[PDB]
RNA sequence: AAUUUCUACUAAGUGUAGAUAAAGU
């Protein structure tokens, strides 16, 4: 009556097993004597040519259909633009455009065989490239993806990469702003002046003002229209003709007034160290487009005060936190000023601050588009000008850019020659990375001042110049990505090309392809234009080998290191899948659906570069936790031997559970089974600071069944058992990164090491799940933060959750019998298919996503949590704090200090349930540069040092009489570190205990150091065990909620546990 | 003089390979690496190209059996041909160890 | 020319030491031994002083860490400083093996 | 440090443990 046994054969799934084909007999010279590997390499090299030709034809078709188009909704847009009556109209406009595209009499051919067969061999009419467009005759399928991606531009889904979005959302806005700027900047002009020469030289037929009319936007839809408009804007040689922006500059230089300039419309990997370095020299030299953009932005931001502060803006997001950090002290000052001004309006005279109120305030804030500079000036203080600080910090960033340029004079001079390769040279890559990092930091910083765009009173005098400079600067992103992907590049390469064998319909079924097998060897026989086993009519090995010798057959051998004869351990998972394709216990579970694909990878490493471990010489072992410290092999060990030869890869698709029968909803069945179960286990996972991942398995009543670190992955084999400490490997990699000149390669190495680690943790968690029939408990990554000491960051943790979803779609035990429940043929399907990183929330089959609020700084034996705000601000606030306690006295029996508080008298303490806590000065706390402090002795020291008796009792009144400014500072300091539960020495010393200042019903304070020296412990051993324990107890609360509801209202039960309910549960469960 | 200098540079790096091949990876020294022969008898610091990092694996070239050393991790693919042990962490190099101070490591 | 010749002779004998140190004693080659440096690139037979015997132990001099080889048994106390592997049993020497034909032995 | 491919290896000697949905953009 187990839970998992019902979640097999649920839904369908698909995978591709990749193998390596080995030519058998004289197949390779029979292939080389027909040159069946040069037609296909030529086709793989002509793919890009035909791609460019199809792009050119697409551009011709686009400029054709964009000629026969005139909108009827554009005048309404311009009339209503200069919050919901406009978006319907703009989506109507995009739908009109998309219908004009999809309404032509030729759009049908654009993504089918006709565009290669008839159209493109006619639109071109060049005997050189008609050869190209005729080579791909019958191979239309080779473009299936290209077409399926080259049609998302002719659509209207408004994603960042589409023609409609470009023409409307990014162009019409600039056109309307240009109409405004032309209406404003006029009457400085004459036909005798440069106006008539503009018209004559660039248009020659109609007036120039016609390009600032409203319904003439249905002229800049075509790329040539954009070109002529940007010509009359900026200036277009035929005689260098000046444009409107520099006529404005000429006016603003004649007399001094910052008059706005127009905005131009939009326009709808490297392979050698010398190419990379010359691209660097070209795009980033001291007279390039980018350095000139930097100089222009410098002159602007140093001329930053002659622009009206009410017109500038700053976008709302991470930019606001960074701006507050750089201006208003630290992270959250702007946010708290906005919260103060929001309470002064939407909060009564009462202290009723509720989590729903705080959440609606947070939502209202996060929905604010952007903040002006006058607003951010009101939030400031006396004699602090926000524009001066922004100007000075931007000038500091610019001067740092200039300093790095002055430190990098050498990479620009023509005499420079490369001594070493770029991937092995790290001085020049350090220079390039430092420059790119500084420039991209500046680019990402000044990205804030583009404050949401959609707003009324933008100071166009500033934003003209700003966007003029910034639209050239943001090319550093592509340059950075290209250079980085070039440097972090393996010395080998996995570039391959599919082989067709003069047959468009090749291998697409089970065609001229079959999978033979002989003994324990499986063969792929490809007909051209002993006893085996066909896949079951037999053959004769003699005549099939005769065919192989003749040439009528192309027998490859399917092979991976598990088909070898010297392999004795456990086979790979996909090897087991493949071997099961042809098994008897396999009825229809894993079947051969679709057609295979035979690729071909050429040798990338020259045999002069091959490096080897010489035979009969002791090799050092890299695993510190290995007993055997050396190894002596009787043969050679080549490094990357697989990439030093040609290899025929083979991709075979498989469809698991093609004809399912146990079809139902997985989530509701999980809820029903968790309800009807009397003791459901739960595996809580939490990201620690000293541990990569930490597991705590908790039964259906809150009792810890297991708790251990996932620091070391344990591989079992042959009965032996060897451990690997991935935390030490990660520390070694981080130390190496600290030593290296540049850390482009180190970061990729760390990412791939973490990916491998989570690939091991996936199996760990699966074998934990199929041992207790437990239910997993993961942090909800959408809402929350981890304070920068957690090793596993959010990206790799998101990849870990994705890997767990993709594994739990079909969970297999390799060691188990295949036909047995849990084996490869009957694997558990206890999770739905992955959809997106945003839908990973609140449930996924056997996976519950849980917010990580109040999980690590909470006493796991009493539920206590420090909800106070013990930060020193002034004498009055600390006096009110001290006067808010119900009693503060010295208990002489225990030699402690009791602080009898009451959470009712304190602000923002509504989540709590047992409002009357009594917390002492028990134990020692580690403050932060770290220093250990015994609390009671520190209190006695402070009291005696400032002349204060404490044996009296209720010394609250005796304590709020101190006139000294530093007394209350020290007092609130050690009162803040008294409520510090998670203590840890910074300098990596593994002391991460977790003490609590309150005592439980039995009268003993929880101290983790009493449980770390134990196995089979009932309470968490440290803060991370506490996090996992609480993340499990939240799912236990959700299970209890399921038990409260009926068997039809289960689907609606909300399980997003709120702070009130969570603290209530944690404080009454005991 | 150039022929004898290269011979000395190679005999020294062959001895260094034979020595360093047996130390456990956590004991390997910090070295200064390059592709042109390195001469410890004349090697002078303060050159803006010397960076002290730690040796990794020690393998042999398959075509002419020349020893090569992987600086840092093998997965970093920073394979060099000539190294020299130093007492240093960064551009602040103190001194050059000898063929016996590397044997004392283990 | 004499300095480079001695350097080559010593690098070759150091490699020979590092190789022969690991073979089991029953596989050791037959060699031609002497106390002056031996140059395999020019070594010509028919000299009435070359006797092919089998290497024994391989130890290091305590004062300058120079490799020395015991020809025959260690108990024979025929310790030499420079050897060269040959295919021979007596004054009838056939040819001179190379630094890889000695590695193929085990 | 060998791999269909990835990570950590050498894991008892031409491999070990786990994972792996490919193509195209
Ligand atoms: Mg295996
Ligand atoms: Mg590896």
């Amino acid at each position: 009556m187990s839970k998992l046994e019902k979640f097999t054969n649920c839904y369908s799934l698909s995978k591709t097993l990749r193998f390596k084909a080995i030519p058998v007999g004289k197949t390779q010279e029979n292939i080389d004597n027909k040159r069946l590997l040069v037609e296909d390499e030529k086709r793989a090299e002509d793919y890009k040519g035909v791609k460019k030709l199809l792009d050119r034809y697409y551009l011709s078709f686009i400029n054709d259909v964009l000629h026969s188009i005139k909108l009827k909704n554009l005048n309404n847009y311009i009339s209503l633009f200069r919050n919901k009556e406009l978006e319907n109209l703009e989506i109507n406009l995009r739908k009109e455009i998309a219908k004009a595209f999809k309404g032509n009499e030729g759009y049908k051919s654009l993504f089918k065989k006709d565009i290669i067969e008839t159209i493109l061999p006619e639109f071109l009419d060049d005997k050189d490239e008609i050869a190209l467009v005729n080579s791909f005759n019958g191979f239309t399928t080779a473009f299936t993806g290209f077409f399926d991606n080259r049609e998302n531009m002719f659509s209207e889904e408004a994603k960042s990469t589409s023609i409609a979005f470009r023409c409307i959302n990014e162009n019409l806005t600039r056109y309307i702003s240009n109409m405004d700027i032309f209406e404003k900047v006029d009457a400085i002009f004459d036909k005798h002046e440069v106006q008539e020469i503009k018209e004559k030289i660039l248009n020659s037929d109609y007036d120039v003002e016609d390009f600032f009319e409203g319904e003439f936007f249905n002229f800049v839809l075509t790329q040539e229209g954009i070109d002529v408009y940007n010509a009359i804007i900026g200036g277009f040689v035929t005689e260098k003709i000046k444009g409107l922006n520099e006529y404005i500059n000429l006016y603003n230089q004649k007399t001094k007034q910052k008059l706005p300039k127009f905005k131009p419309l939009y326009k709808q990997g490297y392979t050698s160290d010398e190419e990379v370095l010359e691209v660097f020299r070209n795009t980033l030299n001291k007279n390039s487009e980018i350095f000139s953009s930097i100089k222009k932005l410098e002159k602007l931001f140093k001329n930053f005060d002659e622009y009206s502060s009410a017109g500038i803006f700053v976008k709302n997001g991470p930019a606001i936190s960074t701006i507050s950090k750089d201006i208003f002290g630290e992270w959250n000052v702007i946010r708290d000023k906005w919260n103060a001004e929001y309470d002064d309006i939407h909060l009564k005279k009462k202290a009723v601050v509720t989590e729903k109120y705080e959440d609606d305030r947070r939502k209202s804030f996060k929905k604010i588009g952007s903040f002006s500079l006058e607003q951010l000036q009101e939030y400031a203080d006396a004699d602090l000008s926000v524009v001066e600080k922004l100007k000075e910090i931007i000038i500091q960033k610019v001067d740092e850019i200039y300093k790095v340029y002055g430190s990098s004079e050498k990479l620009f001079d023509a005499d420079f020659v490369l001594e070493k390769s770029l991937k092995k040279n790290d001085a020049v890559v350090a220079i390039m990375k430092d420059l790119l990092d500084s420039v991209k930091s500046f680019e990402n910083y000044i990205k804030a001042f583009f404050g949401e765009g959609k707003e009324t009173n933008r100071d166009e005098s500033f934003y003209g110049d700003f966007v003029l400079a910034y639209d050239i600067l943001l090319k550093v992103d592509h340059i950075y990505d290209a250079i980085r992907n070039y440097v972090t590049q393996k010395p080998y390469s996995k570039d391959k090309f599919k082989l067709y064998f003069q047959n468009p319909q090749f291998m697409g079924g089970w065609y001229r392809a079959t999978i033979l097998r002989y003994g324990s060897k499986y063969y792929l026989a490809i007909m051209d234009k002993g006893n085996y086993e066909k896949i079951f009519e037999s053959a004769s090995k003699k005549e099939v080998d005769k065919l192989v010798e003749e040439g009528k057959l192309y027998m490859f051998q399917i092979y991976n290191k598990d088909f070898s004869d010297k392999s004795h351990g456990t086979p790979n998972l996909h090897t087991m899948y493949f071997k099961l394709l042809f098994d008897e216990n396999n009825h229809g579970q894993i079947r051969l659906s679709g057609g295979a694909e035979l690729f071909m990878r050429r040798a990338s490493l020259k045999k002069e570069e091959l490096v080897v471990h010489p035979a009969n010489s002791p090799i050092a072992n890299k695993n510190p936790d290995n007993p055997k410290k050396t190894t002596t092999l009787s043969y050679d060990v080549y490094k990357d031997k697989r990439f030093s030869e040609d290899q025929y890869e083979l991709h075979i698709p498989i469809a698991i559970n093609k004809c399912p029968k146990n079809i139902f909803k997985i989530n509701t069945e999980v809820r029903v089974l968790l309800k009807h179960d009397d003791n459901p286990y739960v595996i809580g996972i939490d990201r620690g600071e000293r541990n990569l991942l930490y597991i705590v398995v908790v039964d259906g009543k809150g009792n810890i069944v297991e708790q251990y670190s996932l620091n070391e992955i344990i591989n079992n084999f042959n009965g032996i058992r060897i451990k690997t400490d991935y935390h030490s490997l990660l520390d070694k990699k981080e130390k190496e990164r600290f030593e290296a000149r540049q850390n482009w390669t180190s970061i990729e190495n760390i990412k791939e090491l973490k990916a491998g680690y989570i690939s091991q943790v996936v199996h760990k968690i699966c074998e934990l799940v199929e041992k207790y029939d437990a239910v997993i408990a993961l942090e909800d990554l959408n809402s929350g933060f981890k304070n920068s000491r957690v090793k596993v960051e959010k990206q790799v943790y998101q990849k870990f959750e994705k890997m767990l979803i993709d594994k739990l779609n079909y969970m297999v035990d390799k060691k188990s019998n295949p036909c047995a429940t849990g084996g490869a043929l009957k694997g558990y399907q206890i999770t739905n298919k992955f959809e997106s990183f945003k839908s990973m929330s609140t449930q996924n089959g056997f996976i519950f996503y849980i917010p990580a609020w109040l999980t690590s700084k909470i006493d796991p034996s009493t539920g206590f949590v420090n909800l106070l705000k013990t930060k020193y601000t002034s004498i009055a606030d600390s006096k009110k704090f001290i006067s808010s306690f119900d009693r503060i006295m010295y208990v002489p029996e225990e030699d402690l200090f009791e602080f009898a508080l009451d959470y009712k008298n304190f602000s923002r303490t509504d989540a709590d349930y047992i409002k009357k806590w009594k917390l002492y000065s028990y134990g020692n706390r580690i403050r932060i540069d770290w220093e250990e402090v015994c609390l009671t002795s520190a209190y006695k020291e402070l009291f005696n040092k400032y002349g204060i008796n404490y044996q009296q009792g209720d010394i609250r009144a005796l304590l709020c009489e101190q006139s000294d400014k530093a007394f209350y500072s020290s007092f609130m300091a050690l009162m803040s570190l008294m409520l510090q539960m998670r203590n840890s020495i910074t300098g990596r010393t593994d002391v991460d205990f977790l003490i609590s200042p309150v005592k439980n019903s039995d009268g003993i304070f929880y101290d983790s150091r009493n449980y770390e020296a134990q196995e089979n412990a009932i309470l968490p051993k440290n803060a991370d065990a506490n996090g996992a324990y609480n993340i499990a107890r939240k799912v236990l609360w959700a299970i209890g909620q399921f038990k409260k509801a009926e068997d039809e209202k289960l689907d609606k039960v909300k399980i997003a546990i709120s702070n009130k309910e969570w603290l209530e549960y944690a404080q009454t469960s005991v | 003089i150039r022929a004898c200098i290269i011979k000395e540079i190679d005999l020294y790096t062959e001895q260094l390979y034979n020595i360093i091949k047996s130390l456990p990876y956590d004991k390997r020294p910090n070295v200064v690496y390059s592709d042109q022969p390195l001469d410890p008898n004349n090697l002078d610091l303060s050159e803006p190209e010397l960076w002290a990092e730690q040796v990794g694996e020690c393998m042999r070239y398959a075509h002419n059996d020349q020893p090569c050393f992987y600086i840092g991790s093998t997965k970093r693919e920073l394979r060099v041909n000539y190294i020299v042990p130093v007492i240093g962490v960064r551009d602040e190099i103190e001194r050059v160890m000898t063929l016996e101070e590397v044997r004392n490591l283990h």
